[PDB]
């Protein structure tokens, strides 16, 4: 099991994959985002580094970055009916991770319990776990437990989003971990076995 | 793979 030494090792690993902005920005909040990511099991973080994943922390909009300019004005998958486009999205995950500094908490342009953990969970799912959220086993769990964490007409509709949000509950803090264990016991056991 | 945060 993880302990404070593992977390310090995780902070070192994250310092090697996180890309910070230059100039003025909320530097302490960016570092606080890293410290929340350091609670993720080190096995996942090590694998992200081995796969040369970069976690970009941004001081502006995602589409202000050169590599995401192509998404300007594009409606993200799953955002139909929001009235919004990628210009408004505070974080993305998958093959890359890009996150607006300061927008971590639920309601800051998104409804994840925590922006960076949800987005990094997607990257782990896709890059490290070969899209395990789409596996027959996780889909079976998702069908039963996917509506137990609120936002039921979004988390309960997309298995990849329920996976990422459950992962964020598991690792954000002790209260969200305990809440997940009570609300989604099969998902909790699934995530616990994954980190063995 | 590209996925936005939950709306």
């Amino acid at each position: 099991h993880m302990d404070s030494t593992t977390i310090q090792q995780n902070k070192d690993t994250l310092s090697q994959i996180v890309v910070f902005p230059t100039g003025n920005y909320d530097k302490n909040e960016a570092n606080a985002m890293v410290n929340r990511l350091a609670n993720i099991d080190g096995k996942y973080l090590n694998a992200l580094k081995q796969n040369n994943l970069k976690i970009k922390l941004l001081s502006g909009k995602l589409t202000d970055e050169k590599e995401y300019a192509y998404l300007k004005g594009v409606v993200p998958k799953g955002w139909e009916g929001t009235g919004k486009t990628w210009d408004d999205v505070p974080g993305l995950g998958g093959s890359t991770v890009a996150l607006r500094i300061g927008f971590s908490n639920k309601g800051k342009g998104h409804d994840a319990i925590n922006l960076e953990l949800h987005a990094t969970a997607h990257a782990i799912d896709h890059i490290v776990l070969n899209d395990i959220s789409k596996s027959a086993q996780f889909k079976q769990i998702f069908a039963k437990e996917g509506r137990s964490l609120g936002n039921v007409n979004f988390l309960g509709v997309y298995p990849e989003e329920f996976f990422a949000e459950s992962f964020a509950y598991y690792y954000l803090n002790q209260d969200t971990n305990s809440k997940l264990k009570s609300a989604c016991p099969q998902t909790y056991s699934f995530l616990q076995n994954l980190a063995k | 793979s590209l996925r936005p945060a939950p709306p």
